[PDB]
RNA sequence: GACCAGGCG
DNA sequence: GGGAAGTAGTTACGCCTGGTCATTAC
């Protein structure tokens, strides 16, 4: 009943295929009368079919909505050659004998290259290679080997001109122009015995076809006609070149029946030839493009083939789909990460198809009663014929009434459905996965904040794509391969890339440093907020006066993990590394430490749990942060996805509940330095300063030994660069030192939560040196940057030194500086993405076919064994161990821990 | 002593006098002046093919702005009028004709040969001088400042492309060869030639020209010209004895092989190759009359000239050989010249009235021979008057200027006025547009230069793909006119100046140069470069001439021409500023103006060539003996838009960018006519307000009276998650309460067109038996006479105006229903019903529809500082927190964008807000002169509150304060026209493309999102094959078609009998049938239609 | 339906 | 022959807004 393309074979349509499939000759040279039917013989005709409606395609009867079209054919008067094949028309007339058809070789060599073709038949380059080799050699016979006749060089010029070199006398000679007809008749005579020599094939592809003499005319469908508003039509480009040639071609006609000179004929030969080859590709070499009455060069055949908008990269890589959605996108902390807002204006008007069945019945009667206008509700309903039915308000009772086995009912969405969440560009595979459907109010797409990263998108005027998968086949794979929580690794480096982000640290730290403590009320509510299963809190810590008891924030994390996790590191925030040397000492040389010596010997900057109790250090970017995250890391490969899903929504909304109301801020006086730093500052730039005019100087006087790589001027500005930039680093570090950790600032760019110290150091001393490619700023008037400093000056501050802060402000040329600096951001991250996209094109147009068999093995599609074991281990990247194979001290650790206690 | 804020009342007097859009104004007066008068004398006259009739050309005027209606009557017309009824603002165009009868000329006589549209206020317009109330009296706004020009109803504005400069000769060497290439660029009448002249290897000069493939020799094309003699090459090139060696060993190649006629029969071998052998000859002669260096004269006699030229730039071309003359770089603005709406309104004319005159000699020819001679003398005027078409001058013009394509492959000359608030329009109309191609990166054009400095604005550019190519204006700069030339050169040939033709430049006398061209030589340039400045400080000479030296080379430069960027300075001289304190009093009170400054000496213009000169001092107290000239104020430096922003120079130059893009966007009262005037879209703000902290230049250019934002309580905290990733939280009472409240406006037009014969429209209610007729509860509140009644609500696809047309040809007796109906997806209020008649009879009515706004979830808002976001949630009052003194926060801001924006501004507008408020008086923040922060800091503990700007809050919630103390403050913000109530979409099933039957393309259209290629690529990543049939098949177009199995050629299905058969072979049972994309149906059918054929071989399953 | 110009991530 | 020198082929993905077309001489 229902088959498959198997294969698809290739060739050139002889004359006898285009006369038998076609169903009309064009003759008149129009489309449509003055009333608006097609005029009866032209390029509109009833027989190759139909499109305004009310009219019907008397080849197959049909409407104008259901027929497919049908073919037509012209007589040309005289053949023409096609400009697709014109070099290999040229490649075979120079390496064939003039007038007995045979190839310019002897038998010896016919047989030696036969049983060379034979083998490397299925490769293309070998085929190539081989081919080239016949030509050449046969091109430079003079005298055919099999009959004795002489020979004349050929000439190509482009596009379609071929020319014969023939000697008037010894020292004289002539150029004769071979037209087509002689060329047709001079490729008739090839036996088709040494086709495979030249390339071709016999039984599908014959030379002499390449000459054409009948010319076939697309269907109706293939050109369609727009109606104006106006009154007049509008019509494709294809119509108009087939009129064209139609009129030139009757004329030509008329001219050679009635007589005429051969200087007319030659020359409407060449008009046809040439409104051909236009016709067939408007941008061949060395022709003048048709042009349309508005100027602009018309589109044609080759056109619609190629480029971005045509019918390979625009229609059938990728099209146009029917059930989706978009709209912008805001924040929601307080929905699973595997779950989507969706407004109830969209979650009305997408639609699932349903059928009723005997455990659904109800459901689907009660949602059918609603009505189009009501949320829970259906828009169709199919009966088993096939008929679709639109639900009104006065076929509802009725039509619920009719409901029964077998039946299909478009509802619309509710909770629990499954859809698909895009966003452009899609970078990696990271960018399409799978979310629950959850109804909101208002009109905004709901994402939770730690899916953000491998989306890579912020709420600041962002929009994504919704689709809806509509078979149940459709669903099922996106239930079960396009889960969100499927997809915490990242398979480029087997690290965790959904985790904490931005404050998700920030109120880690804030719960976890030392000295940090809570009341009853606050560690309750924030126990219930989080949504922690507990119903008796632990021992109390401490007591505050009048014996309000207290704990700590580190017994309130402890209440997350699992009861068996074990493991310790260190974190970003070691400053003295003196003091976790003496934890990991008391870790080796007992395996289970008393919890109070520990305990005792705390530090921020050593993490500790044991047995899911968190005895020492804080919480910072790599406890879960993402590409950095170790405890997620342990607990996404030890417990399953779903544990870690639990753990991550529980972290959130506890580190968020924690930064709400303890108070989090920023303000002008973080960046309020002593008049003592301020002054170390001044005295710091002035050296650095000063100990240029003496390089300058002594390059001004010779005395000076240049690097060997360049000139001396390029020496002198390296050890320029480097004093300055040396002297911005110096300058930092006070600016570092003079900033405790009671600072904000510090805090939110210490832990990796935003921000680094380039921008501190930059907001509180000197913006330093600004440069473009790698150089100082040099370009502007002849000898100097700007107007207001002297000619030729090679000082620091003339070509680009900024001694300012941000909070200090800046000096106009200072300004001007940093602007000129800053557009070179500005511009690169404006040209690089081009190039990228196009290396990435080509990456993934090359590498697309490449499975893994049941063997182990890589194998291309031909069958061709590329790798013998993916990687060299056979190894999937996604789960190994941060590109290890496996991590063999963490299974020894984890499995002496768990026998030894 | 002058002190910084003396300079500003003389600044200001600036801007009061001439305005903002001077160059537009000024080019399109010098052009209507002068511009046609000289096009006009261009072509001389008409010689048609009579044997005794010729026709000369005599003067052309413009009359009045008029409109002629279609039954014959001339009434004036006004810009309202225009806009309303989509008309053109245009005036008629009068040229004197006189007839030459036997070489005798008659009596003159005057025709009207087209309509020329006119620039809003200019010279001629209706508008210029009227006073605030007439303007008032005619529906126009007087805060317009003009500069537009009216289209069939639409407003076009004309850019300024940045050219290459007109005639100078530019050096420069590329690394691929040793060529030391010397190219120019030379103008005549419109035309561009690139000539160049460079050395190779060999070491021989070729010369390169338009039309000759060949580089022929140096000596070869200079012997074409004439003096053929080897003592007249050198002598003609130069005189150094190292460039004397270097042209003897040239001179070989042609010294003793050819003459002046044998170089004229290898140039006519080259340009006409296996012609005619005198064919050659003239088709050489008219290459090198009118193809080598055209800008010095066409005629035969400018041989020699043009001879000198070439070997100049050739000197220069071996100059640089030696490493005497340091190449020119491309990227200095002394090099580039702007294109304003007089030159490029010169080349339209030059272009229509060049059709214009073929067909008029065509009508004139073919009415004498076809009537005979007797006709027409019998009345010549009637004949001359009769036989003139005045719609191909019009036609061209106004399409030319509609559509924004210029002749000469130039595209985007003219674009639509952007209205969105003030700012967007004065911006718009200070553009500055690059010629070259956007999609290359051209790394060194986008580049900022030095000698930008005072005439671009460094901050205000796009983002995209169009960084570095777009460009706007400065405040202090001022575009000039052009100046006649003959006088200019006279007046230099009368001070000692000897002509390069009775003496040879040496290297011990310097050059001279006027617009590029060498004019002769003297003994000592430093004394009469100080002559000239001097006379022009005097007042002797016009101010539009500037001279530069270089001693290097020992040249002096002279320009006189348009299209240069100038910036005005203050002359300096003994290390005292030449204004004094008596100047600016005298300017205060009224007594003296700009002009007057400028010409009595104190104040100068310097373009790029005098800077170089140049030595500028920045404050007045760093002048010394060595300065020549003193800043006037830095802060004008900056472009319009991103001169709003307070304290500039606090914050990341990117951030900037952002916040002066970002200007041009928010919402506000535009213009005060809004009511009446008709546009595609708009928006008003009901409660404006003035900003707090401001520059004191935005009160100088009247932005405070047509404001656009509002003043918020922002308070610097982290919220429970809902403002995270810069997203923000509003309160809900002071929505409530109507801020950042807002309303939408938008226009629809209906026709009543005529057709072909008696059929016609019809404005009427349809009948229920018209094809095509809606339900009838959408034609619900539509009067009889088929109009709606204004104030009525409406709905989507409601109908506003009821139109049937006249029946579709094959149906008949069938009118079709055609009304114009609300976009599907919009609602609001009917506003105003506007009907009148258009400029041919047709009747023509125009609805606007009004739709009020409240902010809600995804609504960006936005700051000046470059800081942007949506609203994630709306909380009620009492859930939000109080500080202790009494204030609870409008809006919070989530302090982790703070750190790495590093916008330290934004903190130092909001202590400044909170300063200002509490003293009742404004703050000024312009720029590098506004208020220190020290000093607000300071202010504000003298005013009871604590100087780092903190404040303690309570918890709105549990109702205890929290650990630490909030900052909290007052910033301006504004609210972007980028709503979610436009961007909301959706489909399931709608109309398809004709072609490819698949969904449509656009939101307007009810279209389908794309799954473009990477997306196929993510799937297939996943390995999800179901998923990909499901999206990329089912979801799109789908077929079954019939497959002949013993061929494999696609079968036919008849519906006549139901049988299904095979064309080409007679196959009937093996037809079967094969599920596939209709879009590959497409494709094989359309490689079908070449000689290429597809064969498909099935199989089972 | 195709072009042109300007914006958003 | 191995040096020019002259073709020939490419240059990220979505989305939004508006404006213009789609001959003419007799
Ligand atoms: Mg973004
Ligand atoms: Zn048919
Ligand atoms: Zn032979
Ligand atoms: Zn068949």
């Amino acid at each position: 009943m229902k088959k498959v393309i198997g294969s698809i074979e290739f060739g050139i349509l002889s004359p006898q295929e285009i006369r038998k499939m076609s169903a009309v000759e064009v003759t008149v040279p129009d489309t449509y009368d003055d009333d608006g039917y097609p005029i009866e013989g032209g390029v509109m005709d009833k027989r190759m079919g139909v499109i305004d409606p009310g009219l019907r395609c008397e080849t197959c009867g049909g409407r104008a909505g259901e027929c497919p079209g049908h073919f037509g054919h012209i007589e040309l008067a005289r053949p023409v050659i096609h400009v697709g094949f014109a070099k290999t028309i040229y490649r075979i007339l120079e390496s064939t004998c003039r007038e007995c058809g045979r190839i310019k070789l002897t038998d010896e060599e016919i047989e030696e290259y036969m049983k060379k073709i034979e083998l490397a038949r299925n490769r293309r380059s070998e085929f190539n290679e081989i081919i080239k080799e016949i030509h050449k050699k046969a091109k430079e016979r003079m005298v055919c080997p099999h009959c004795g006749a002489p020979q004349y060089p050929i000439k190509f010029e482009k596009p379609t001109i071929y020319w014969e070199i023939r000697k008037d006398e010894q020292g004289n000679e002539y150029r004769h122009r071979l037209m087509p007809t002689e060329v047709r008749d001079w490729l008739e005579k090839i036996p088709d015995k040494d086709l495979p020599l030249l390339g071709l094939d016999p039984e599908k592809s014959r030379p002499e076809w390449m000459v054409l003499t009948v010319l076939p005319v697309p269907p109706v469908t293939a050109r369609p006609s727009i109606t104006l508003e106006t009154g007049i039509r509008a019509e494709d480009d294809l119509t108009h070149k087939l009129v064209d040639i139609i009129r030139i071609n009757n004329r030509l006609k008329q001219n050679i029946e009635a007589g005429a000179p051969q200087l007319i004929i030659e020359d409407l030969w060449d008009l046809l030839q040439y409104h051909v080859t236009t016709y067939i590709n408007n941008e061949a070499p060395g022709v003048p493009p048709a042009k349309h009455k508005s100027g602009r060069p018309l589109k044609t055949l080759a056109q619609r083939l190629k480029g971005k908008e045509g019918r390979f990269r625009g229609n059938l890589s990728g099209k146009r789909v029917n059930f989706s959605a978009r709209t912008v996108i805001s924040p929601d902390p307080m929905i699973s990460i595997n779950e989507v807002g969706v407004p109830v204006e969209v979650a009305m008007e997408l639609t699932v198809p349903e059928k009723v069945t005997e455990f659904n019945i109800e459901r689907l009667r009660k949602m059918v009663l609603n009505g189009p206008d009501k949320y829970p509700g259906a828009n169709y309903v199919i009966d088993p014929e096939g008929r679709r039915r639109r639900i009104m308000d006065s076929n509802k009772e009725t039509l619920a009434n009719q409901l029964d086995i077998g039946w299909t009912v478009e509802r619309h969405l509710m909770d629990g459905d499954i859809v698909l969440f895009n966003r452009q560009p899609s970078l990696h595979r990271m960018s399409i996965m799978a979310h629950r459907v959850r109804v909101m109010p208002y009109r905004t797409f709901r994402l939770n904040l730690a899916v953000c990263p491998p989306y890579n998108a912020d709420f600041d005027g962002d929009e994504m794509n919704l689709h809806v998968p509509q078979t149940e086949e459709a669903q099922a794979e996106a239930r079960i391969l396009m889960e969100v929580q499927n997809h915490i690794i990242s398979p480029r480096y087997g690290g965790p890339i959904i985790g904490g982000i931005q404050d998700h640290i920030s109120g880690g730290y804030l719960l976890t440093r030392e000295g940090a403590y809570f009341t009853r009320d606050e560690v309750e509510q924030m126990l219930m907020f989080a949504g922690v299963d507990i119903t008796e809190l632990p021992e109390p810590d401490k007591y505050d006066e009048n014996g309000n008891p207290l704990w700590s924030g580190k017994t309130i994390f402890s209440l997350l993990l699992p009861e068996d996790l074990t493991v310790w590191y260190r974190n970003k925030l070691c400053d003295e590394p003196e003091r976790c040397e003496a934890l990991e000492k008391l870790i080796e040389e007992k395996l289970m430490p008393d919890p109070e010596e520990v305990r005792k010997l705390a530090y921020d900057g050593f993490v500790y749990i044991q047995n899911g109790k968190l005895l020492s250090g804080a919480i910072d970017k790599k406890a879960y942060g993402r590409e950095d995250g170790i405890i997620l890391d342990l607990i996404v490969r030890e417990y399953g996805v779903e544990r870690a899903r639990q753990f991550l929504d529980q972290v959130t909304k506890l580190t968020i509940w924690v930064i709400t109301h303890k108070g989090f801020t920023t303000g002008i006086d973080d960046e309020d330095l002593p008049e003592e730093a301020r002054d170390r500052i001044r005295e710091i730039i002035r050296e650095a300063e000063e100990r240029v005019n003496k390089l300058i100087e002594a390059y001004k006087r010779g005395e000076l030994e240049p690097l060997p790589g360049k000139s001396l001027e390029d020496t002198l500005e390296s050890l320029i660069m480097a004093v300055l930039a040396e002297a911005r680093d110096n300058a930092g570090a006070v600016a570092e030192k003079y900033l405790g950790m009671d600072n904000h600032t510090v805090i939110m760019a210490k832990t990796g939560a935003r921000g680094k110290i380039l921008n501190i150091t930059q907001m509180a001393a000197l913006l330093g040196q600004q440069s473009i490619r790698g150089k100082r700023l040099y370009r502007g008037f002849r000898g100097r940057v700007l107007s207001h400093f002297k000619p030729g000056d090679l000082g620091a501050r003339a070509k680009g030194f900024v001694v300012n802060s941000y909070k200090s402000g800046l000096t106009p040329q200072e300004y001007f500086f940093h602007a000129m600096g800053g557009r070179e951001g500005l511009v690169d991250t404006a040209v690089r993405t081009a190039q990228s996209g196009y290396m990435q094109r080509r990456l993934i147009n090359a590498l697309q076919d490449l499975k893994v068999e049941y063997d182990g093995t890589v194998r291309s599609p031909e069958g061709i064994i590329v790798q013998f074991k993916y990687g060299e281990d056979g190894v999937d990247p996604m789960k190994s161990w941060r590109g290890k194979t496996v991590d063999v001290d963490r299974i020894i650790v984890r499995t002496l821990l768990k026998m030894r206690g | 002593d002058v002190t910084p804020d003396d300079l500003w009342i003389v600044m200001e007097s600036y801007w009061q006098e001439k305005g903002l859009v001077r160059q537009h104004l000024d080019s399109y007066n010098a052009f209507i002046e002068r511009g046609l008068q000289e096009v006009v004398n261009e072509f001389g006259g008409i010689k048609p093919d009579i044997p005794d009739f010729e026709v000369k050309f005599g003067k052309i005027r413009v009359g009045e702005p008029e409109f002629q209606e279609p039954h014959g009557q001339r009434k004036p017309l006004y810009p309202m009028d225009a806009r309303i009824r989509n008309l053109t603002y245009a005036a008629p165009l009068y040229l004197e004709m006189i007839p030459v009868i036997k070489g005798v000329e008659q009596d003159p006589v005057e025709v009207r040969i087209g309509e020329l549209p006119i620039m809003l206020k200019s010279k001629v317009c209706r508008l210029y001088g009227l006073s605030d109330e007439e303007l008032i009296k005619l529906g126009e706004d007087p805060k317009d400042p003009g500069g537009y020009f009216i289209i069939n109803g639409s407003e076009r504005v004309i850019v300024s492309i940045e050219d290459i400069a007109p005639n100078r000769t530019l050096v420069e060497k590329d690394e691929r060869q040793e060529k030391y290439i010397a190219k120019v660029f030379s103008y005549r009448h419109g035309y561009r030639a690139l000539v160049a002249v460079e050395r190779r290897k060999d070491g021989i000069l070729y010369v390169d020209i338009p039309n000759v493939p060949k580089p022929v020799k140096f000596v070869y094309v200079m012997r074409a010209l004439g003096l053929e003699r080897d003592k007249d090459i050198v002598e003609a090139v130069g005189n150094d004895p190292e460039v004397q060696q270097i042209m003897f060993d040239n001179l070989e190649d042609a010294s003793d092989i050819t003459t002046q006629q044998e170089a004229l029969e290898f140039i006519g071998k080259l340009v006409a190759p296996g012609q005619a052998r005198e064919y050659r000859l003239k088709r050489a002669e008219y290459v090198i009359d009118n193809n080598l260096l055209p800008h010095m004269g066409v005629s035969p006699e400018d041989r020699i000239k043009k001879a000198y030229y070439l070997g100049m730039m050739a000197l220069k071309v071996i100059e640089l050989s030696l490493g005497r003359r340091p190449e020119d770089d491309k990227d200095h603005y002394a090099n580039k010249r702007l294109r304003l709406a007089g030159d490029l309104l010169k080349d339209l004319f030059r272009v229509a009235f060049s059709q214009l005159v073929k067909d008029i000699q065509y009508q004139m020819t073919k009415t004498y021979q076809r009537k005979g001679d007797k006709y027409t003398f019998g009345n010549i005027h009637r004949f001359i008057r009769n036989s003139i078409r005045p719609d191909v001058l019009t036609e061209r013009i106004e399409h030319a200027l509609a559509t924004g394509a210029w002749p000469g492959g130039r595209t985007g000359v003219s674009q639509l006025l952007d209205r969105t608030n003030y700012m967007s329009t004065l911006s718009h109309l200070r553009r500055v547009t690059s010629p070259l191609d956007r999609e290359q990166p051209h790394f060194e054009a986008r580049d900022l230069h030095g000698t930008h400095w005072g005439r671009i604005c460094p901050t205000e550019t796009p983002e995209g793909p169009n960084c570095g190519l777009v460009k706007n204006l400065a405040l202090m700069a001022q575009i000039t006119t052009a100046v006649p030339e003959e006088e200019i050169r006279e007046y230099l040939m009368s001070l000692g100046i000897v002509p390069i033709e009775v003496r040879r430049p040496d290297p011990t006398l310097w050059r001279v140069y006027l617009n590029g061209v060498l004019i002769g030589t003297i003994e000592d340039g430093k004394a009469l470069v100080q002559r000239i400045r001097q006379d022009r400080r005097s007042g002797k000479i016009s101010d539009v001439i500037n001279v530069a030296y270089y001693e290097d080379v020992k040249e002096v430069y002279v320009n006189s021409d348009d299209g240069r960027v100038r910036r005005p300075l203050i002359i300096v001289e003994n290390g005292v500023p030449k204004l004094t304190k008596e100047h600016v009093q005298a300017v205060k009170e009224g007594r003296l103006k700009w002009s007057d400054l400028i010409k009595m000496g104190i104040i100068e213009y310097l373009d790029a060539e005098e800077e170089e000169n140049a030595y500028v001092a920045m404050w007045p107290w760093e002048v010394t003996e060595e300065h020549t000239h003193l800043e006037l104020m830095p802060a004008a430096i900056l472009g319009l838009p991103a001169s709003l922003v307070p304290y500039p120079e606090h914050n990341a130059a990117p951030r900037n960018t952002y916040g002066a893009g970002m200007a041009k966007q928010s919402l506000g009262l535009g213009w005060a006519n809004f009511r009446i005037r008709v546009d595609t879209r708009g928006h008003l703000l009901h409660y404006p307000q003035i900003p707090l902290v401001n520059s004191r230049i935005m009160k100088a250019v009247g932005y405070e009276d047509r404001p656009a934002g509002q003043n918020f309580v922002v308070a610097v905290l982290a919220y429970q998650g809902y403002n995270m990733e810069d997203a923000i939280i509003i309160n809900k009472a002071s929505i409530e309460r109507g801020l950042a409240r807002s309303t939408f406006f938008r226009t629809y037009e209906a026709e009543e067109k005529k057709y072909l014969g008696g059929q016609t429209d019809k404005f009427e209610i349809p009948d229920p038996t018209v094809r095509g007729y809606r339900g009838e509860k959408y034609y619900r509140n539509l009067d009889e006479d088929g109009l709606i009644f204004p104030e009525s609500k409406v709905e989507g696809k409601d109908v506003l105006v009821g139109r049937t047309s006249p029946p579709r040809f094959l149906s008949l007796q069938e009118r079709r229903e055609t009304s114009v109906a609300v976009r599907p997806s919009e609602k609001g209020v009917v506003d105003k019903v506007i009907i009148t008649e258009t400029g041919d009879g047709t009747k023509l009515v125009k609805v606007t529809v009004r739709d009020l706004r409240i902010p809600e979830l995804g609504d960006k808002f936005a700051s000046r500082h470059g800081q942007k976001g949506v609203i994630g949630l709306i909380v009620p009052q009492e859930d939000m927190p109080w500080t202790e003194s009494g204030i609870v926060p409008d809006l919070i801001v989530n302090p982790h964008g703070i750190p790495s924006r590093m916008t330290v501004g934004q903190l130092i507008e909001a202590i400044g807000g909170k300063v200002a408020s509490l003293k009742g008086r404004r703050v000024d923040g312009t720029a590098f002169i506004g208020e220190p922060e020290e000093k607000l800091r300071k202010e504000l503990e003298e005013l009871g509150f604590k100087h780092t700007g903190r404040e303690i809050m309570y918890d709105g919630i549990t109702g205890k304060r929290l650990e630490a103390d909030i900052f909290i403050g007052v910033i301006y913000y504004q609210r972007l026209h980028h709503m979610v109530a436009d961007k909301i979409h959706a489909r399931s099933r709608g109309p398809v493309q004709v072609l490819t039957k698949q969904p449509t393309e656009g939101r307007a259209r009810e279209g389908g999102l794309r799954f473009g290629e990477m997306e196929r690529d993510v799937l297939v990543g996943h390995g999800a094959a179901m998923l990909l049939i499901e999206r990329l098949l089912e979801e799109s177009d789908k077929t079954e078609v019939w497959v002949c199995e013993n061929c494999g050629h696609i079968a036919l299905e008849d519906k006549r009998r139901r049988r299904v058969y095979c064309p080409v072979c007679g196959e009937e049972e093996r037809i079967s049938k094969v599920e596939m994309s209709y879009a590959f149906k497409l494709l094989l059918d359309e490689l079908k239609a070449m000689v290429i054929r597809p064969k498909l071989n099935l199989s089972e399953r």
